């Protein structure tokens, strides 16, 4: 019980319509003056947060009773569900393999004379994905206490059913949110190719320019010859308009419709290319739009069980909706972000073939792809860490390995952003396992 | 609780107040001397050469043999053979009775 | 339509049985001491005059409802009814002979 | 698993009958002297607590066996069970409604010219009850282990069921206790129509007078025309003789059965002091007897079910007999307390309109019923309490609300007993909801 | 002879951990054994009675 | 009446409930008796706290 | 564990308490100034009211 | 959570029953001067090993 509850419990009344009407003269509230019970409607019709006991109009001893209970069933849905990649019943690790293009060499038989059987490694890249979500929904149902709140089995059953439905809704909401998490995550890691824009939510020029850039970008993403610029693996690839999905939000949608499409005679020249959806915004600051391939998402189902158990002492049920799933992102898929906020000159440096395994006393060529969002040259500095000495990179990514290593090596490539007192470093890395070299020696001349 | 090994050095009887001393690389235990503050309470008979353990825990109350008749609320101290007896000298009080006990009966006590 | 009603409304207690029970010591009220929910029974044992809306446990937002209405069909018959001699539809005067 | 048990275990003999018999000489125990096997009977006459295995005569190596197992299916029913009113599966609150008589009006057909459509509100009062008991009976039955104690499944199962029956017994026992609690509760609140009696144990005369008081009372409660007295709602009610239930504290019953030659001595039925029930003490002082209607008890069952659970680690079952109940007192019903010794001059003042609703400028006559024990005249002090405007109540209970009263009012009926040096105020209370009306006013005449 | 069990208050929060709690029943026993064994010897002098 | 068995009790126990009536010059002891079977367990112990 | 206390004279919540003894049951009152208290009130307790001490 | 005994890194070699006080870096070391005593060890420990002893 709450004793002296007021009808104003959650009310922040702005001008008291009762008095507005009461004292209305030529003012529009005068239309309510003819009403006989306006005061009662105005006082209560807004809704009652706490049910206070009301005695019968005639018999003060009698209590008025509620003649209608409404169970407001609601269903929520994950709009991003369509990007799920299916289900994987068994196992765990998902391996994604991508064969990149190569590099043209110049014909010259003088060299060919010797290099007949020399080996040339394929530019293969590999990603792995792991199960990330194993959480579950827990819901207690205290049936017998609920029986004192409801006086009908229809309402009782509807209510309980609703709770279970709410569990499923919970799952839909979170799945949605998790997929958004993957976007903001991937973004926070600097893995989207950043496109600088200017707040569609502003002048029509800002909107217009955005549209231009969008269509233009979409074109680039689908060019026949492919491109490395849209990937975190920096691999040469291509996607189609049927793969492209623009995420954006309702705000943008409205802006496009009203200031553009409404006027366009040839709407297809300003509308967005590819598939387009709407979400409730992104959390990452400055992120306005995301355009990705349908294969960007790597979402797989691992488990969807709802266990149920009875507590014979406490009289209740515990529902356990176990939702296990793999939540990840393909770095081979094309992915760009349209950012209105200020961004780094370089948001990410991609380095070499990645996983290397150079033999002791050997040599290997690494490289770098600098995501120069602000369009500057950006000199790349190279470094080798983990080993002693006699192992180093020339400055052009060429790693020379010493006559004896030990420790697993890591090579680095970096770009200095800011000033010498603010040396921000964007650093790309690659690891090198050292294969033993059985060549003998020890002291030489 | 935190348990540790200790060796009796003088016929430890159950529900008696215990004291301890530094022995041959081990804590040795025996009945607490008369008119003092005990450290541990026995809850098993452990003979003079027997090796046992001590279970450490801030117990709210101990159940020990009453060395004489005890009234509820009486301040207690060690007595003969490690039993608990009524007193009035603060410096020897280790707890107080929350229940009546006749000589030879258990008396629950609250530590202070 | 009230906003403050006490359960003691119109009740002059001679003693507080709840207090009496918890302050008992093997004497009077001893057998009530084990009664797991005696306090509730003691609080609304006589019922209440004004039905102060009570919220449901487990889900505070739900309201406990009235599960039963009792219409007390109680009669009050004339103890002397048996002496009724019948009825007289017409006329007024009775002549005994 | 014992190795030394005496047949005298826990037995303090006052004398040794075996010794007494063999040492008798034609006096006491004479007739036992010829009893060929009296010594055996004397040795195990009371049975034994621990079944010390006994060897068979004739062949010592054979063992005498248990030829019979007796499962004592003994019930413990609630002596007050007959007052259970049924059950309420859904909901929690019970609303009792009690209408009451209307004053006769004189058949004046001339007045009837204008008094058609005259309003006459019915004397309707209510009372609410709510589920307040909720406990359970936890019971472990170590299944499988018990199979070593029983040879036959019939005995095995019988035993198990008796455990379950024991649970049921305990439920009945506790109900009994809770119903006594309700009596003492209602009593502690001064809500019984108390009767001052003289402690019967102090004199046969007092005891006799007590019965007369109960008899007189019993009759009064069943007078067909009703009487308002006897109930804390001051409503006119009657009772049927079979509806009366006189509750006897303790030995008092026996004391009356034998001491009251002129009453109890020739009766054992409804016709004499109503139905008679006996308890094991009220343990609340004062009360030696209680006389109530069968409708005085608002006992409803809300939940009765036994949940079970099997431990797999330990071979046992737990039983959870859950008992939820609405335990209350139906004020409206006739109820008399026979209170011995010192009592208050006035037990309780009852204001008739417990729940009133009065308009701003309207009036409401209240009626006070002073439940006095000394049968002397008492004065009622009427007063308004709380509220906004200083509005008041007349010296006879006519409430008059000001034309601008904005707050809930309390109406009190105070009877001052004792002396001016330590006045005791017995107060009847009622509440008034104020009804807005915007009636004109200020001053008059 | 089994006997009654003490009522426990319906506290569903405590019930989170107290499921499987052990509560031994108040069961007591009593044993009785054949202890009388006598007989009634009686001669009937048949034929003489004729 | 709370019986507490030592961590190494090896023998059958007798529990008595004695009520002394009469006077101190000739006390009369009414005694209730019960027996306890001891169950082995190899629980750890010695001294506490 | 806990035990029954009979209070002694108007115990107030959160105040420092000390024990004594009288008729039988341990008596509880506010601890005297400048010493070591025994218990902390969790709720108000009337002069002669029995209650529990939650050890 | 009023502990009756602690596990503290020994600042030296500690024998069973030795009274302990604070040492370098807050380690537990043997003492002999009541005032510095905060606890008594229940087990032998070498420098750098934990030693468990009752407070008192």
């Amino acid at each position: 019980t709450f004793n002296d509850v007021k009808t104003s419990l959650g009310i922040t009344e702005s001008y008291d319509i009762v008095n507005a009407i009461r004292n209305s003269q030529g003012d529009n509230f005068k239309s309510y003056v003819p009403l006989a019970t306006a005061n009662n409607v105005a006082e209560v019709g807004a809704g009652i947060l706490i049910n206070q006991t009301v005695q019968n109009d005639f018999i003060t001893s009698l209590v008025d009773r509620i003649g209608l209970v409404v169970i407001r069933q609601v269903s929520l849905n994950n709009p991003l569900k369509k990007f799920k990649k299916g289900q994987i019943p068994l196992g765990r690790t998902i391996e994604e393999i991508y064969t990149d293009i190569t590099k043209e060499k110049q014909y010259d038989a003088e060299e060919a004379e010797q290099k007949v059987f020399e080996r040339e490694m394929p530019n293969v890249k590999t990603l792995f994905h792991e199960r990330n979500r194993q959480g579950f929904y827990h819901q207690t149902i205290q049936d017998d206490s609920l029986k004192t709140a409801f006086v009908s089995w229809g309402n009782f059953e509807s209510f309980v059913s609703s709770i279970i439905n709410a569990i499923y809704n919970s799952a839909e909401v979170d799945e949605y949110e998790y997929m958004k998490l993957l976007v903001d995550n991937y973004y926070s890691k600097g893995l989207f190719t950043t496109v600088k824009i200017d707040e569609p939510t502003s002048s029509t020029g800002a909107l217009t320019e955005f549209v231009k850039k969008m269509r233009a970008t979409a074109r680039k993403l689908t060019l026949p010859q492919g491109s490395r610029d849209w990937n975190s693996m920096a691999v040469r690839t291509r996607s189609y308009m049927e793969d492209l999905h623009l995420i954006i939000d309702a705000d943008l949608e409205a802006e496009l419709d009203v200031d553009v499409l409404a006027k366009a005679f040839n709407m297809n020249r300003t509308d967005f290319l590819g598939n387009v959806t709407v979400i409730d915004g992104f959390a990452s600051t400055g992120l306005e739009a995301v355009l990705v391939d349908k294969d960007w998402f790597m979402v797989y189902d691992n488990l969807h069980k709802m266990e149920t158990v009875r507590n014979p002492r406490g009289l209740y049920w515990n529902y356990y909706y176990h939702v296990w799933q793999t939540l990840s992102v393909s770095r081979f898929a094309n992915a760009v972000a349209f950012v209105s906020g200020d961004v780094p000159a370089v948001t990410q440096v991609i380095v070499s073939p990645n996983i290397a395994a150079v033999k002791q006393g050997g040599q290997q060529q690494f490289t770098a792809y600098v995501r120069a969002t602000n369009a500057k040259d950006h000199k790349v500095v190279w470094s080798v860490e983990g080993g002693s000495t006699g192992t180093a990179i020339t400055g052009d990514g060429l790693l020379s390995v010493s006559g004896n290593e030990d420790n697993q090596l890591t090579v680095k490539a970096t770009v200095d952003i800011g000033t010498e007192d603010k040396p921000k470093l964007v650093v790309g890395e690659a690891v090198v396992s050292i294969r033993p070299n059985n060549a003998s020696g020890g002291a030489q001349a | 609780m935190v348990s540790f090994t200790a060796r009796a050095k003088s016929n430890v009887m159950a529900y008696r107040l215990l004291a301890y001393s530094q022995g041959d690389d081990i804590i040795e235990i025996s009945h607490a001397a008369e008119n003092t503050i005990p450290d541990y309470v026995a809850v098993k008979d452990v003979d003079k050469g027997d090796l046992t353990q001590v279970n450490m825990y801030p117990l709210a109350a101990w159940q020990v043999i009453a060395g004489s008749d005890i009234k509820v609320g009486d301040n207690l101290t060690t007595g003969k053979d490690g039993t608990a007896v009524p007193t009035d000298d603060p410096s020897t009080v280790f707890g107080y009775a929350v229940e009546e006990a006749q000589e030879g009966q258990l008396v629950t006590l609250v530590i202070s």
